[PDB]
């Protein structure tokens, strides 16, 4: 309605007059080209706009249009299985609409397909009193995921008109009688991405997530609503760990966020992630994933808004009652984008050039993840679990991005290159990694399994930590200078490492280990330890225990491959362990 | 009701309002946004008919033409009432529990007053923290400020909660309240503190000011002042001894940096405000006693020890201000050592006014000095005992190390829910120099009794 | 329309009044009072006023009697297939006195950003003929693989050598070379140019030569000129283009100088603070595009600091690049040509460039344990300088000698010997 006029262009900064109807942080289309920018300052009617794209060829006199809104996302059917950039520009649609392999300046395309017909199935009755969060109907958007249609925030009243049928996301599918009169609802809502979507209550994330990856589920678990940090050094198998979590976790949707990555790395992601197969259905993971992809040469505001765009989408699906995993790679690159944007704004630096608000920004993002009671009369539960890659230039946890992340997250999975050398995968350092959820998860695991699993985990960790010390005794003096108990500790530690921690993501059976299978495997490991300890104190020698146990020990190491239907073949190992050693003590 | 529709200018979180009068420096404001939203702010500068304000929650979404600024006519203040006991607030004193808003006795400038130097009274009585490594060797005195330095996640929060749980004044007809200030901690850490307070009923003698990691930075700066204003009110107007725990003051320094950079105020000497020390003194000086009054304010700042890095809130910088240290290490905490207080560098300069008969038994000092010295070298013995090998082990040096190992495992590792009274820890300190023959005992007068 | 309205000249900057229709980054011509003509660029534009910067400086100019013409377009490259074999300066104007180029079209030298879903993953193997690279730190088409070196340690010799013996195995689709000299001396430039002519490599090359004493503002344009030509040959003619740029350290310094001259806000080490933006906008201009034949591969050449930071921080470059190739002085004193320290050298993309159907099949395995002979070869002798005579001598006896061979023959190929990869593997086994 109001067209402002450019009065100054200087690099990325554009000043436009006649903008008094716009607001701070409004997005704008600037110039004849209509390149995207953001209002950062306002003096009477003159707005200062930081332009995201190249300003070459733009000068005074040209127009500026405010979009009337802050940087936002469209939320509705058609968002699942799409590949966006950091500001929700649809990359596939861009290629066909522009007939180009490049992101050209100032092309404007809606994030979702507004022409596509969907079958809306109504599930609420007319005359019902509704408020934000209530589900009025649904759309079977993909073969996996049901898109639930909710009353937007700010809307309250009585359902007057609602019928099932075939609509676009632009068509009025519902009418609601509000204090301000009749308001029409479509299948799409918009939300500003720098604002967390409101909830009824935040909860403690205390329910363990089943990744099926044994080292994580057992020694460094993450809860639904928790967050983990992953160092991602080179040649450490980070990408395979990430795929493993994405396809095997007991979450409903995955949101992957690539923040300003190298073009070739990002091409890897955009190619490999679609080829990932959903276990339960055999369909592509993209049928329940939303992906955001940015390279280093894309506009800085896209790279800086990447994680907020992703987590706003995640919050939207969490409000539906779903569990979401948001995976960000790499938050160090996102912080580079933050630093650059701070430099452009002529701000005063903090540590290592990062702005003084780096910690605050990271905290806002991570405190937007978690388990919640969402809005709506049914008071459904949802969760966002965050898995965030850090990748420092030197690879250090003392640098500001990683220190500030570890201030607010409770899980740390330290990937290690030396572990990847030894062909020990996943290369997760079991001495440096930690999970501050492990106590609470132990409580949960005990009540759910009706076994004393927390103690088993603590004992296995005691054995691994003891192995680290005995290995240095083996370094300073010889291996032959150890007690038979000390040698037994080293052997049971090798069993934990090779028979439990080591997991082949590409083997059909090793790729995923259920909770119950994990329990039976670990108790097999530990009972070998236990009965051999007893036979050691009973006069038998560790060499007699070892030489007499080869076959059952090979049944131990092969237990990872037992099908989930034949779990007794693991539990029966316990019997064989007790019998053989019992005849070894004669 | 002073309210203007004259917003001329917005640059970042700062606004300029023109054609005003009667506006004062540091006065609180409200922005009434065109969309019904309401934000709080502060007058940073005022000149002729113009006023420069800063918005706590920032200026995103504001339309200048259609927004207004209300000038409240007072600075940041806390409405005080003895009914604050048992309640839970945010960093700005707003109710965080679903109970009622309180009717204040009065409203107090959260900056406080500056005590007349001849009106201040020296700290002189004892406080029972229940943690023996403190109550015994590093005694805390009513009116003192004793900080706790610690590594990340190493039972530091558990110690905070434990002290707040197990804190009282012995044999005293006066009341003992606790004010708890959380500074920029996460939701999960705050939930830990809040419902731990209610499982033990500590909440019933407590006031809590909860600032979270994603709250505005100005609220971090205001939170300890809110806490201390409440504490001073309780102490010097209700006669109570108030213990004030502020958890993660390191987050406070980061908030100061953030505020300074947003205000382009101080070219940061270290990126850090030059007044970090001075600001901190403004807080730390708010502890002590006033002669003629039976109340007391006592402070326990809790900080993250710099992880052997230079750019941090330096301990020695705090060290001038503070009247001691209580240092925790993970090297001890991975040993199951909880509370993991490394007793060697810990110091409490004001201990004599607390380690007094009528508040403790007379063995306190002498106990302390030989427990300290005999562990002090027992460690050195054991370190040299492994580096020199199990073969190079001397007799006097096989017995020195014993005390050290047992001192860690039993004298410090009491656990986070065991409240060892002072009588216990005295007995319990001697119980282990019971290995030490009479031969190295600091006194000989009343070793018997 | 010429504007006779120059009101201010401060340093290399000019203020022009009462213009309209002037656009940011638009090129200008100053017609001086004495008839001289200088070329310039709009850096700020505000109401009816414009602030420009003159490439040749402002010395000798009289404001009142000079004029400015606004050309209505930014820095562009006139492109044509005919650019092969020719030599230009940092602005694409001919330096070789040769016939004139009639451009097919003019292209903005800033370029486009590839849509990430349109990009193709690097795949093919490039035989540099350097064993130290081809085996341990393999170069793939579409990769960005920089090399770092001290001054006069033959890193430029290495650059000309890769430019010389770089090829692909099918070699049905031609390999073009775009060479950019960035603020180097006349003698360095002559090394490159006359080498290119004597070996005949010039016949598949396009050269952009900016010299150490050319205006820094033109030094900023040079790499973008090179890359615009490179992308034109790759994506519009289907060619596989290798891009060598020395010395990017000089590009960093020219950026620092320009930002200082424009009274901007200094970032780290006084460097403009958009070094990541600028260097990434340069380096991410490599790769392959799905559905198109050609490719762009970049090899930046950097002067390694060897001092108190105060250099084009590699960490930035290495954060955008997919590897590092390191040259140190101690291999140059030993006479080792080319002096690559294989230990800190990395190829982030060697994996799917090398393998079955791409190279001989011992290649990987011998690499993945051929580092180890050098790893524990110098773990004895270099570390144990003091204990050298006897510590670890009876055992690990040959692990020194084979390391000496690794330096003396395996990596000391010579700056003029082309090692086929299979030939390289034969040497690799014989050393074991």
């Amino acid at each position: 309605m109001q067209i402002g006029k450019i009065i100054k262009v200087s690099g990325p900064l554009v000043m436009a007059e006649n903008m008094s109807e716009a607001s701070i942080q409004d997005m704008c289309l600037v110039g004849d080209l209509g390149v995207i920018g953001e209002i950062i300052e306002m003096r009477q009617d003159v707005a200062s706009i930081q332009v995201y794209e190249e300003t070459s060829g733009i000068g005074p006199g040209e127009p500026v249009r405010s979009t009337g809104e802050a940087l936002s996302v469209e939320l509705g059917p058609g968002i699942i299985s799409q590949m966006f950039d950091g500001i929700q520009r649809p990359l596939d649609t861009f290629m066909e609409v522009t007939q180009s392999n490049f992101l050209g300046r100032g092309v404007q395309l809606p994030a979702l397909d507004h022409e596509k017909q969907w079958w809306f199935e109504a599930t609420i009755e007319e005359g019902t009193e509704v408020s934000a969060g209530d589900i009025i109907g649904y759309v079977d958007e993909t073969k996996i995921i049901q898109h639930k249609i909710m009353v937007p925030n700010g809307i309250k009243g009585t359902v007057q008109k609602i019928e099932s049928g075939s609509f676009t996301i632009d068509d009025p599918i519902c009418v609601i009688e509000t204090e301000q009169g009749l308001k029409e609802l479509t299948m799409m809502q918009k939300w500003p991405v720098r604002r967390g979507r409101p909830i009824k209550q935040k909860l403690n994330p205390d329910v363990p997530m089943i990744t099926g990856q044994r080292v994580i589920d057992t020694f460094f678990p993450v809860t639904k609503g928790g967050a983990a940090a992953v160092p991602g050094p080179f040649g450490a198998g980070k990408t395979v760990v990430q795929h493993q979590i994405a396809k095997w976790s007991d979450v409903d949707l995955v949101v992957y966020v690539g923040c300003g990555e190298r073009g070739n790395e990002m091409t890897d992601v955009v190619n490999e992630f679609p080829e990932l197969i959903d276990p339960n259905t055999g369909e592509s993971l993209m049928e329940r994933t939303v992906l955001i992809a940015n390279t280093s040469n894309m506009p800085v505001a896209a790279r800086e808004a990447s994680i907020y765009t992703g987590i706003t989408i995640a919050e939207y699906f969490r409000d539906m009652g779903y569990d979401v995993a948001i995976m960000a790679d790499s938050t160090s690159r996102w912080a580079e984008a933050l630093r650059e944007m701070s430099g452009r704004l002529e701000e005063m630096p903090g540590d290592e050039g990062y702005p003084a608000y780096l910690g605050s920004r990271l905290a806002e993002y991570y405190e937007r993840s978690g388990r919640v009671i969402a809005l709506g009369s049914d008071q459904r539960e949802g969760s966002i679990t965050a898995i965030s890659a850090v990748s420092p230039s030197g690879g250090d946890i003392s640098e500001p991005v990683t220190q500030n992340t570890l201030r607010v997250v409770k899980v740390f999975w330290g990937l290690d290159s030396s572990l990847a050398q030894k062909r020990h995968f996943p290369s997760i350092n079991w001495i440096q990694s930690y999970s501050l959820y492990s106590t609470e998860v132990g409580r949960y695991m005990d009540q759910i399994l009706q076994q004393d699993w927390s103690d088993m985990v603590t004992e296995g960790m005691r054995i691994l930590q003891e192995e680290e010390q005995l290995n240095e005794i083996v370094r300073l003096v010889g291996i032959d200078s150890l007690s038979d108990n000390d040698r037994l500790t080293l052997e049971v530690a090798k069993s934990i490492r090779e028979d439990y921690l080591q997991q082949n993501a590409f083997d059909d059976v090793d790729t995923f280990t259920s909770r119950e299978k994990q329990f039976n495997m670990l108790k097999v490991i530990l009972t070998f330890g236990k009965e051999a300890r007893k036979a050691l104190s009973l006069g038998a020698y560790f060499n007699e225990i070892m030489e007499g146990t080869v076959a059952v020990r090979e049944r131990i190491s092969r237990s990872k491959y037992i099908p989930e239907e034949e779990l007794a073949k693991i539990s029966s190992i316990n019997e064989e362990i007790k019998e053989t050693i019992q005849l070894i003590v004669s | 009701i002073k309210e203007y529709r004259t917003i001329k200018e917005v640059v970042g979180p700062l606004m300029a309002v023109e054609k005003v009068s009667g506006v004062k420096y540091e006065e609180l404001i409200e922005v009434r946004m065109q969309n019904g939203e309401i934000r709080r702010g502060q007058v940073l500068e005022v000149q002729e008919d113009k006023a420069m304000v800063q918005i706590f929650e920032g200026t995103s979404g504001i339309n200048l033409k259609n927004s207004s600024v209300r000038f409240l006519g007072h600075p940041l203040q806390l409405g005080v009432s003895e009914d604050m006991i048992g309640r839970v607030f945010d960093g700005l004193g707003r109710p965080k529990d679903n109970g009622p808003e309180i009717l204040p006795e009065k409203y107090l400038d959260i900056n406080g007053e500056v005590i007349n130097p001849i009106a201040r009274d020296y700290p002189d009585e004892f406080i029972q923290t229940g943690i023996s490594a403190i109550d015994h060797l590093n005694t805390l005195v009513r009116g003192q400020k004793l900080p706790v330095f610690g590594p990340p996640g190493a039972g530091k929060s558990a110690l905070a909660a434990q002290i707040a749980r197990q804190a009282t004044v012995l044999d005293s007809s006066d009341d003992f309240a606790v004010v708890f200030a959380a500074i920029g901690i996460t939701f999960e850490e705050a939930e830990f503190f809040m419902e731990d307070f209610r499982q033990t009923g500590a909440i019933d003698r407590s006031v809590m000011f909860m600032n979270l990691a994603n709250d505005p930075a100005i609220e971090r700066i205001a939170t300890p002042r809110m806490a201390l204003t409440a504490a001073e009110y309780l102490a010097y107007e209700k006669g109570m001894h108030v213990l004030v725990i502020m958890e993660d003051m390191t987050n406070y320094a980061e908030a100061l940096r953030e505020i300074s950079a947003a205000r382009r105020e101080v070219p940061g000497r270290r990126g850090y405000p030059g007044y970090l020390y001075t600001n901190l003194a403004t807080l730390f000086e708010r502890a002590g006693r006033i002669r003629g009054l039976k109340g007391s304010v006592t402070q326990i700042p809790i900080l993250t020890m710099p992880e052997d890095d230079k750019t941090h809130p330096i301990p020695d910088l705090t060290g001038y201000i503070t009247e001691g240290q209580i240092i925790l290490t993970r090297e001890l905490y991975k040993s199951g050592i909880s509370p993991p207080i490394d007793v060697l560098p810990s110091l409490s300069r004001l201990k004599d006014k607390g380690t007094g008969a009528g508040k403790t038994r007379e063995d306190h000092a002498a106990t302390m000095n030989q427990l300290f010295a005999a562990y002090a070298q027992g460690k050195q013995a054991k370190e040299l005992a492994v580096v020199l090998g199990e073969s190079a082990l001397s007799d006097i040096d096989k017995i020195y190390a014993k005390f050290a190992e047992r001192f860690e495992n039993e004298y410090v590792n009491q656990g986070f829910y065991t409240n060892r009274t002072i009588t216990e820890t005295l007995d319990l300190g001697w119980e282990l120099l019971a290995m030490l023959p009479r031969t190295e005992l600091k006194r000989i007068k009343d070793d018997l009794l």
